[PDB]
DNA sequence: TCGCCCCCCTTCGGTGCTTTGCACCGAAGGGGGGC
């Protein structure tokens, strides 16, 4: 049926008119499948026949459903969408099973032909005009328009959701002790009523829905566990994901690998320890989806590691508001991090991973802070509060970080957990110059129009060095000069540069970088025992800085 | 009442800013607040055909343990027509910054008795979120002058002035300044005697519809150079580099007689004796930096900018300028909350106090350059906000080349 | 040959800097998943 709900008024973007697009061909089974529903949608009043002074058209086709014996109908409204007003989408996120509490009675329902039961604004219907082909050379097609929300229009999902929200509103307020998760047309209904009274309330809900024109077919009315919901299986005490099947190929293409990385990301929400770094690395620099990419040795290992993790069965548990949330993180290497969230030991609510490189130059402490922030945000979304953290970083390490780092930074209440490899600062710049250490006045000069440069140093004990640089930048020669001073100095060194650029990078104590030059500098900072790094202004005749600049000419 | 016609600026659309996640306690409070506002007609439930949105959240002081709804109309205010253009802005009194105490009052609720141009209401939409996304977002728009909208003080201006004039005449040496939803009221009396009349003011305000600030103790922190009788090559280098930076601000500062003691490729730890023609340079520039700078005047036609630097051990230095190196104010904020750890809470409190001083001094807030990663700030700042307004800000990473301010 | 939402990984192009490349950031390409 069609809901007696008031329509949502809709507009075209100012200045624009409706779509005018001729039809294309389709098959045996996708013209009967449409005429079967088109003449049937018309008998139900979903569509009306129109004619030639409606100047608009939009092509039509169909697509299979997981029903499989049923067909879904879709209209290529791409151009009408471009000319339809903007909408503010009300679906703000995806519900997750780890956010559910244990319920003594659970039901999952779906609405049948849900879009086709919400009416469309009267004045907008003429823009939804289409033509049904009938094997194409047969006949000139019949013209219809939509009286309900069509599948494929930009406005239909949001107008449906809002319409569903208004309809459920009376039932929710009258029954606050009943949890209703509303995702599109799928209704999860859990309660603490014994099953007798629970089915009473369900039948009450279904009857309210039907008065407003929403059917709930038996086919989609799950009454018993396990419940299939949002891609998961809901058991009384635990939940699983539906089986994740990974591609296995002799020859991989870029697109195959893109598919594989996506499945593993989806798996990481409950499978601990999933990694995708080495497999995603193959996607870099590639220039075609059909391009065959050979797996590197590291990618095969990572792939095999992931396959061993997925071979073992796993489950999440449900949320107990009477206990705290606990987040624990582990370092995995090359900027990869995995975590588990739980309330009792060895019973995960969910897992996840963080593996983004933010910025050209960073360290493990920064990334650990970003992992904590991602987890903290996820926790607000699912449970409405942040968790207590268990971090593999010592208190002295963190304390040293936020005192010698100039940006404000913070981590919530956390407890140190000894799960090596630990997060540490890999070197620390000395706060004051080192007595006995040699002093290097470094400088690097490049010419912007040439591409050629020089880097070098002079020294209080007496060393000088100039190396020519080819195809370099101003900033590279400055890093190059610092690189040489670390190269030629002992375990303790004082360095004075005139590049705020280079000082800024190094003073942040990076332990990884996208630049091989900065990585070379980092490897040398770690090998040293004491390093002091000082800045002076260039071109002011300051002794030491002046003569090295005098030399790099 | 008749609505005043309002427009967005030419060629601009309304705000389209996504809602961010909220804790359980803030969601419950917003739902409690808005359902009551819907009943009283101040807001109305809307759908998705309204293409606009502005983030909402809630703050609760332990100054008063009730939740206050806060809609971040920063984008909408940026795109709203000027009201000093149309003869309805509020002038700032230069007397407020000199009074013994200035108390701040939240008078935003008085706006809820004036209807907003129905053609403009659709730009005020916001969306309450859902824990675990159990439900789609719930959307509202205002029917009255919204709190946090810069147009509400302008449209309400003529009403508030008549609400206040009895108080203004019965107490002529008190100066009151309305900024956004706030009243900044100051005068020269005992703390008890200042609390006298602010509460007389509250009950006259209640008849129709937190901290005590003390402007005199807002010390300016100048640029200070170190003091000791023995100087190393590194000490002179850092000094020469600090004054070279200050030469872009102050006037007639020299480093010629300090630079060439460093002549040669000296070792950083070598103790260089000061010449007479160096101690001359240092003590001379030491005081060019004692009393502040000549020729820098506030321009109400330009934006105020604030820069903050973390200094460690709970201290934060700040400068407020409009053109670079022409500082109207430089200061240093301090904290002692008793937990002694949180950098983000400290900076959030530092921004509010700096922004409050700008309102007191100049009548508007500055745009902040915050020494923090965008994502670290956005993870935590709303947990410490206690103003009914929100200043503009951007995120910088400026490694401390000079630390002239400490 | 269709729609809306979240997530991750990579690429690209706009912006500001007392710059001449560089780092940051948002958007858009690809993939996963939901209905
Ligand atoms: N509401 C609703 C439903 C539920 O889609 P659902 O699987 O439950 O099927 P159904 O309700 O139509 O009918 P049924 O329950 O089987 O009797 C949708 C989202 F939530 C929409 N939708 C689903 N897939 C697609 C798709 O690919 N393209 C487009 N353009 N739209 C789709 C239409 C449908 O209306």
């Amino acid at each position: 049926p069609i809901s007696p709900i008031e329509t949502v008024p809709v507009k075209l973007k100012p200045g624009m008119d409706g779509p005018k697009v001729k039809q294309w061909p389709l098959t045996e089974e996708k013209i009967k499948a449409l005429v079967e529903i088109c003449t049937e949608m018309e008998k139900e009043g979903k569509i009306s026949k129109i004619g030639p002074e409606n100047p608009y058209n939009t092509p039509v086709f169909a697509i299979k459903k997981k029903d499989s014996t049923k067909w879904r109908k879709v209209v290529d409204f791409r151009e009408l969408n471009k000319r339809t007003q903007d909408f503010w989408e009300v679906q703000l996120g995806i519900p997750h099973p780890a956010g559910l509490k244990q319920k003594k009675s659970v039901t999952v329902l779906d609405v049948g032909d849900a879009f086709y039961s919400v009416p469309l604004d009267k004045d907008f219907r003429k823009y939804t005009a289409f033509t049904i082909p009938s094997i194409n050379n047969e006949t000139p097609g019949i013209r219809y328009q939509y009286n309900v929300l069509p599948m494929g229009w930009k406005g239909s999902p949001a107008i449906f959701q809002s319409s569903m929200t208004k309809i459920l509103e009376p039932f929710r307020k009258q029954n606050p002790d009943i949890v209703i998760y509303q995702y599109m047309d799928d209704l999860y209904v859990g309660s603490d009523l014994e099953i007798g009274q629970h089915r009473t309330k369900i039948e009450e809900l279904r009857q309210h829905l039907l008065r407003w024109g929403f059917t709930t077919p038996d086919k989609k009315h799950q009454k018993e566990p396990p419940f299939l919901w949002m891609g998961y299986e809901l058991h009384p005490d635990k939940w699983t994901v539906q089986p994740i099947v990974l591609p296995e190929k002799d020859s991989w293409t870029v697109n195959d690998i893109q598919k594989l990385v996506g499945k593993l990301n989806w798996a990481s929400q409950i499978y601990a320890g999933i990694k995708v770094r080495q497999l995603s690395k193959l996607l870099r620099g590639t220039k075609a989806l059909t391009e065959v990419v050979p797996l590197t040795e590291e990618a095969e290992l990572e792939l095999a590691e992931n396959r061993e993790i997925l071979k073992e069965p796993v489950h999440g548990v449900y949320y107990d508001p009477s206990k705290d949330l606990i987040a624990e993180i582990q370092k995995q290497g090359q900027g990869q991090w995995t975590y588990q969230i739980y309330q009792e030991p060895f019973k995960n609510l969910k897992t996840g991973k963080y593996a983004r490189m933010k910025g050209a130059h960073t360290n493990d402490v920064k990334q650990l802070t970003e992992a904590v922030q991602k987890i903290a945000t996820e926790s607000i979304v699912i449970w409405g509060k942040t968790p207590k953290f268990k971090l593999p970083i010592q208190k002295e390490t963190w304390e040293a970080w936020w005192t010698e780092y100039w940006q404000a930074t913070w981590i919530p209440e956390w407890e140190f957990v000894n799960t090596p490899p630990l997060v540490k600062l890999w070197y620390q710049l000395e706060k004051e110059p080192i007595i006995g250490a040699e002093t290097f006045y470094v400088d690097g000069a490049a010419n912007r129009e040439t591409k050629l440069g020089k880097a070098g140093y002079v020294t209080d004990r007496g060393r000088q060095k100039v190396v020519p640089l080819t195809d370099t930048t101003n900033q590279k020669t400055e890093l190059q000069a610092i690189h040489l001073a670390l190269q030629d100095s002992g375990l303790e060194v004082n360095i004075v540069t005139d590049s705020q650029y280079a000082l800024g990078i190094i003073q942040a104590q990076p332990d990884k970088s996208e630049s091989e030059l900065v990585s070379q500098i980092i490897e040398q900072l770690i090998k040293k025992e004491k390093v002091y790094l000082a800045w002076v202004p260039a071109h002011k005749g300051i002794g030491g800085n002046e003569q090295v600049d005098k030399l790099v000419s | 009442i008749e609505t005043v016609p309002v427009k967005l600026k030419p060629g601009m659309d309304g705000p389209k800013v996504k809602q961010w996640p909220l804790t359980e306690e803030k969601i419950k409070a917003l739902v409690e607040i808005c359902t009551e506002m819907e009943k009283e007609g101040k807001i109305s439930k809307i759908g998705p055909e309204n293409p606009y949105n502005t983030p909402v959240f809630a703050i609760k002081k332990k100054d008063s343990t009730k939740w206050r709804k806060l809609v971040d109309f920063r984008e909408l205010n940026k795109r709203t027509q000027d009201f000093w253009e149309v003869q309805l802005g509020i002038p700032h009194p230069a007397g407020l910054k000199q009074k013994k105490s200035v108390t701040v009052l939240d008078v935003g609720d008085a706006y809820f008795s004036v209807p907003l141009d129905k053609d403009f209401r659709k730009y005020t939409a916001f969306t309450i979120p859902s824990i675990n996304n159990e439900t789609p977002g719930i959307r509202y728009q205002y029917n009255v002058l919204p709190q946090g909208w810069k147009g509400s003080p302008a449209i309400f201006q003529s009403s508030m002035t008549k609400i206040l004039e009895p108080f203004r005449k019965q107490n002529p040496d008190i100066v009151i300044y309305q900024y956004m939803d706030d009243l900044y009221v100051g005068s020269d009396l005992e703390i008890g005697q200042h609390r006298t009349k602010i509460e007389e003011l509250r009950q006259h305000l209640l008849r129709w519809g937190g901290y005590e600030l003390h402007p005199d103790k807002w010390t300016v922190q100048p640029i200070v150079l170190p003091e000791k009788d023995s100087w190393t090559v590194n000490d002179i280098q850092k000094l020469v580099g600090k004054l070279n930076w200050a030469s872009q601000i102050y006037a007639g500062i020299k480093v010629r007689q300090l630079s060439k003691l460093l002549r040669g490729t000296k070792a950083l730890t070598e103790v260089v004796p000061l010449t007479e023609e160096a101690e001359l340079e240092l003590a001379e520039n030491r005081e060019i930096l004692k009393e502040p700078v000549h020729g820098v005047y506030y321009d109400p036609s330009k934006d105020l900018i604030a820069e903050i630097q973390k200094q460690g051990q709970g201290q934060w230095t700040y400068q407020i300028y409009q053109e670079p190196f022409k500082n109207l104010k430089t200061g240093k904020y301090a904290r002692m909350k008793g937990a002694h750890t949180n950098d983000v809470k400290q900076l959030t409190e530092a921004v509010q106090k700096i922004a409050t001083e700008s309102i007191v001094i100049w009548g508007k807030t500055p745009k902040f350059k915050l020494p923090i990663q965008k994502e670290t700030w956005e993870a935590w700042w709303t947990e410490y906000w206690q103003a009914t307004w929100i200043p503009e800000w951007e995120f910088v990473n400026t490694p401390p080349l000079v630390k002239l301010w400490y």
